[PDB]
């Protein structure tokens, strides 16, 4: 590289930011999204102790800390932590001053209007990027599959959200945007361990139950039979090592956890699961558009990972929809990373040059600028 | 070679490099106030009419109100350099610290003295 | 430890007579007709100190290079001049830091010889190119050809 | 006869001395001594674990490259019947 | 909010150092007095600015001697 | 040395006071604290008889004198020969007036509040310090093996601690004070002779008592079958010889006076070893510093040094820990002064030269100031 | 006198034996721990050995497991498509 200048391609998520320059494969630097101060008194006197790690280093001293997120479910809720997160990205994580840089944000959609208008304020005002855009999470990830239709099924860590496109031509009426996300299978997870003596409590120990969720756990292909199996025989129990020894054994907790993506009744949420949520989206779409979404449904993020998920969404809808169509789900092996790979392809082509909102722009018309043509 | 000769050398290139810096700095400190100088030129203006007195007024108001904007921008950006210096230097220090702790013995006591102790009355000089 | 060898280099022979006429009063009907690391923690012990025989351990391995456990004749020296640490608190670190800092002229995060060549040259001091040679195998522990900060600060640790 | 029984009394103490000193450098020896076979006993253990997962390494290696392949010809089988 | 904290904050400054030019009433040596006051003024600045300058120079050197030293802690 | 002012780091201890200027390897002056008055007559007339002999004097007038600690179990019980010790050591031992020097007292972690600040109004007024300062003996003694980790146990003479430290915060909830120590184990080993004849009853053979328990104790690796063997050969049998003649002859008591450590039960403590508090104490931490504690167990302390204690820890650990994390026991060779030594790298401190306790301030708050920021 | 002699001389002998005894012992304690430290080196970078052949198993049966997987998923659909 030299001269000219990159745009940087920053994803902020709800559990791993993932960042990095504009045309690569991969995000040069993903790490999780948590700003714990240390909790307990601390007596050793210039050990240089900090008074808030953020990003990896915090999944080293958690042991001391009170991790908290600063993203809760797509909207952000205490915005000095993401300032915090933010400039940790920017200087530590990529060493690149953001005077020379223009970014791009991306943002669940049906998000409050105040959460975008303050992150232009605080990406124009605070870093002084040169310019900045705001794309929906859904659109990039039917970039990086080289598609230009098909509807998208994003089940991130905070927002599970499903936005069809046709031909290039969002659907804004058939958004359906449903809460449950990877979060709440770790929560969920956390709770039915304990009907086994294995008790979680400290938010440091949320990440062991994520760690162990993220090892073990699988959706079963059929749930009534994968309940009498492993009420039967004992070929499923998967032992686990913790962080200090004493192994854990975990029996039908296994695809009981993810289940709950299927049926949401099971943490208590009304609505219905993510194999009844996309074919409502289709269903809402005109008539004649319809074979070509069955035909293209995308898998995206990192909660879409699990072991069988792919075959048990494929049979779900199969089920539902009539039977002359042909359901196909496009399933990438590159999920977890979909959405920034997309932001890279977007942020470097050509025709999308002229779209962002330069610094100039802002001046004049304030924060509001977002909602306005610049999208 | 011999080490009294690399002691001498060690404590030579510390004297050079002391007077190098003082040098530089002494350097550094004459460029600059000739160069600001050059930057902002004295004036004289005394018994005109005082439209363009205040005229001059306006104009130093607002030539020290952009000084004064760059010089605090500036100031701000190098607190921002020296925090992140500070927090590297701890992080490195904690890195790699540990059982770095200097230490100081005392208990190597005076040679003479440990020589009289040792020999007692027929120590007087030696 | 080549500290105090450098320190005793400027005294003369009449501090080898001294210690020649101290070993005639202290090592006089010895069997050995030397000194060692036993000996010395016994001497000690009678004349009044206590250390750890771990310390009399990393004394006598620190002048014992030959593993004869003894002190030879300039190493004895060495050792007489080493049981008084006279150059103590090695300076400033700052101070050092600083003037390193003014060392890198090309500003590199690296030591080039020439600024050596340069040194050597204002000090003036009968030296060859082996002389330097020696000195920076005494000092370039990664063998990186320059002098790493790093290293910089353990070539002058404790230096004064 | 007095001045020689002082200059005994004297070697007495020095005797007492040098068992004392003898007797800790001989606990010293013992101790080090022991410490040193419970060492070599657990460097032999990590030796055993080390080539062990060395081999079985080895072997999930060659069922990778197997199923990797019975993965590709199914793979083909598929683009057939599609 | 925190970044409109520290935009106002700023702002506040900016106005806290904006003194309130009112001298035209006065007479011409106290308006050469005034004068020669803000040349003081911009002269003690200029000053600042150089040594800001300055130790900015030597605090980029010390980051790249931090750079280099992580390189080292490999 | 010369200008400027050194500290005064002194360690008042249950059983042997140690001081020292501060910077130094070894504590300048170590001896008994032990104040003794004369018991019988006396009738020789200007003999110069004093009142009261203290530290090390009054163990060579022993005979006629009747000792008395005055520090019981890390409280201090007997504030007037406390003051004593304390003048003795400043003057006599150091030959320093204290009117320019500040100090750096150390204390047991779960004392009575009251006996800290007797403390510093002790030497706030009596002393006329210029500056005090309080320090808990376990963090000291982590200093000086150079961590900054690790759960360290102080087997003093008064009293047993066990403090666990991370990453340099300290862990309140976890500290597990026991009150079994050298002087318990001495009163034990007075009580066991007693099963081949000799009788020990005087305050003055306590000390006897001492030296036996010094020179001749072991901790035995497995305590079953040396009981089997020093009853059937007689390899075990080491003599010592009386401060006046009568040899005597060890057997079986040499390793059954220090096991008492390892079973509370024989002096009739309810509690368990030191093997299984110190497990106790480290799983009261949090699950993910529990290797880095295993990892890094510290041994300090003066009755720590038994032959052989270094083994039968580990061993006994290992076998309550889980299989896989790896136990290491470290054992500096100068274990006895290791407090003092941490005392010393802690007042030579940089940073911390502003954390001292100034005249100003406790004359603006009382004694009362030791408990707040200034701890 | 005779006595003071006799306690002389069993003085000397015993004061040259504790001498050289404590010798001996020094000398066999530095060898012992000269192979102590030799073998400390050892056990450390068998067990660094290890770590890495844990690792490297972890890897590998990881990617066996997801490539068991996806074959799994691509039979049953080539039989269904047959
Ligand atoms: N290999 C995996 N298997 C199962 N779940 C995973 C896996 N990797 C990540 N997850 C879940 O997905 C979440 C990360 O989702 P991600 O796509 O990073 O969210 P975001 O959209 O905020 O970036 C984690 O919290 C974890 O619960
Ligand atoms: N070499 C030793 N072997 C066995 N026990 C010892 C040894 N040295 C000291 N002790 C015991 O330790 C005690 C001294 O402990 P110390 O660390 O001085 O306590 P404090 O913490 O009060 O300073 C003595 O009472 C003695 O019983
Ligand atoms: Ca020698
Ligand atoms: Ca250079
Ligand atoms: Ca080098
Ligand atoms: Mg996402
Ligand atoms: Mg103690």
């Amino acid at each position: 590289d030299d001269e000219e200048t990159t745009a940087l391609v920053c994803d902020n998520g709800s559990g791993l930011v993932k960042a990095g320059f504009a045309g690569d494969d991969a995000p040069r630097a993903v790490f999780p999204s948590i700003v714990g101060r240390p909790r307990h008194q601390g007596v050793m006197v210039g050990m240089g102790q900090k008074d808030s790690y953020v990003g990896d280093e915090a999944q080293s001293k958690r042991g001391i800390l009170t991790l908290k997120y600063p993203i809760e479910h797509g909207i952000i809720t205490n915005w000095d932590d993401m300032e915090k997160i933010w400039h940790h990205t920017f200087y530590n994580e990529l060493r690149v001053a953001p005077e020379e840089h223009p970014t791009l944000l991306t943002e669940a959609p049906l998000n409050p209007k105040a959460n975008r208008e303050k992150m232009t304020q605080i990406m124009f005002e605070t870093f002084n990027v040169p310019a900045m855009y705001v794309a929906i999470q859904a659109v990039l990830s039917l970039y990086a599959s080289g598609r230009t239709t098909g509807i998208v099924l994003d089940s991130g860590d905070g927002v599970t959200h499903n936005v069809p496109i046709y031909e290039g031509y969002a659907l804004p009426h058939a958004i359906m945007r449903l809460d449950l996300a990877g979060r709440d299978l770790t929560d969920y997870l956390m709770k039915i361990l304990t009907e086994r003596g294995y008790s979680f409590v400290t938010t440091a120990e949320r990440e062991i139950v994520r760690d162990i969720k993220e090892k073990l756990c699988y959706v079963a292909l059929d749930f009534e039979n994968e309940m009498a199996t492993a009420a039967s025989s004992s070929s499923l129990e998967k032992s686990y090592e913790l962080p200090d020894g004493q192994v854990i054994t975990i029996g039908n907790e296994r695809f009981r956890c993810p289940e709950t993506l299927f049926q949401p009744s099971f943490i208590g949420m009304e609505s219905a699961g993510i194999h009844e949520t996309t074919y409502n989206s289709i269903m809402k779409c005109d008539i004649d558009i319809r074979k070509d979404l069955y035909a293209n449904n995308v898998l995206s993020g990192g909660t879409t990972m699990y072991p069988g998920i792919a075959d048990r969404m494929q049979k779900e809808i199969t089920a539902l929809a009539p039977s002359t169509m042909k359901i196909k789900i496009i399933a990438p092996p590159e999920r977890k990373y979909s959405v920034w790979i997309g932001g890279s392809i977007l942020a470097s082509l050509s025709t999308f040059q002229q779209m962002w909102i330069s610094k100039q722009e802002y001046d004049e018309a304030g924060p509001s600028i977002v909602h306005r043509k610049c999208f | 070679i011999s080490a009294s000769r690399k002691l001498q050398l060690k404590t030579l290139m510390l004297q050079i490099a002391k007077q190098e810096l003082e040098r530089e700095a002494e350097e550094r400190r004459g460029e600059k106030g000739r160069a600001l100088s050059t930057r902002c030129q004295p004036l004289e203006l005394a018994g005109l009419s005082f439209a363009e007195l205040q005229d001059l007024c306006r104009q130093l108001h607002a030539r020290v109100d952009k000084v004064d904007e760059e010089r605090y921008d500036v100031e701000a950006k190098v607190t921002k350099n020296i925090t992140e210096i500070a927090d590297l230097n701890q992080k490195i220090f904690d890195l790699r610290g540990k059982f770095k702790r200097p230490t100081l013995r005392r208990v190597r006591i005076s040679a003479d003295a440990m020589m009289q102790a040792l020999l007692g009355a027929r120590a007087k000089e030696t | 430890d080549d500290i105090y060898k450098a320190a005793v280099e400027q005294l003369t022979e009449e501090q080898k007579n001294e210690f020649k006429a101290a070993f005639d009063i202290f090592v006089l009907g010895a069997e050995d007709g030397c000194i060692s690391t036993k000996e010395l923690g016994k001497v000690m012990r009678m004349l009044g100190q206590n250390p750890t025989p771990e310390e009399l351990q990393e004394m006598i391995d620190e002048v014992d290079e030959d593993g004869s456990g003894t002190v030879d004749f300039d190493e004895f020296l060495v050792m007489m001049v080493r049981c008084m640490k006279d150059d103590s608190k090695g300076k400033s670190e700052e101070e050092l830091s600083d003037l390193f800092r003014m060392f890198d002229k090309n500003a590199d995060g690296y030591i080039d010889l020439e600024e050596l060549k340069i040194m050597l040259q204002a000090t003036g001091e009968t030296i060859t190119e082996d002389d330097i040679e020696e000195l920076m195998k005494d000092g370039d522990k990664n063998n990186d050809g320059r002098i790493d900060y790093d290293e910089f600060l353990e070539f002058m640790k404790g230096v004064e | 006869a007095q001045k020689d029984e002082e200059k005994m009394e004297i070697q007495e103490i020095q005797l007492k001395e040098a068992k004392h000193i003898a007797e800790d450098a001989d606990r010293k020896y013992e101790e080090v001594a022991r410490k040193l076979v419970i060492i070599e006993s657990d460097l032999e253990r990590a030796e055993e674990r080390a080539e062990l997962s060395e081999g079985k390494c080895a072997e999930l290696e060659e069922e990778l490259k197997t199923v990797t392949n019975n993965l590709k010809s199914l793979e083909a089988q598929a683009e057939k019947y599609s | 909010g925190k970044r409109q904290t520290e935009r106002e904050k700023k702002k506040k400054i900016l106005a806290e150092r904006r003194k309130v030019l009112a001298i035209d009433h006065l007479n011409e040596d106290q308006l050469r007095e005034k004068a020669k006051e803000l040349w003081q003024s911009i002269y003690n600045l200029e000053a600042e600015k150089f040594d800001l300058q300055e130790k900015f120079k030597q605090q980029k050197y010390e980051i790249n001697v931090l750079r280099n030293r992580i390189n080292d802690n490999q």
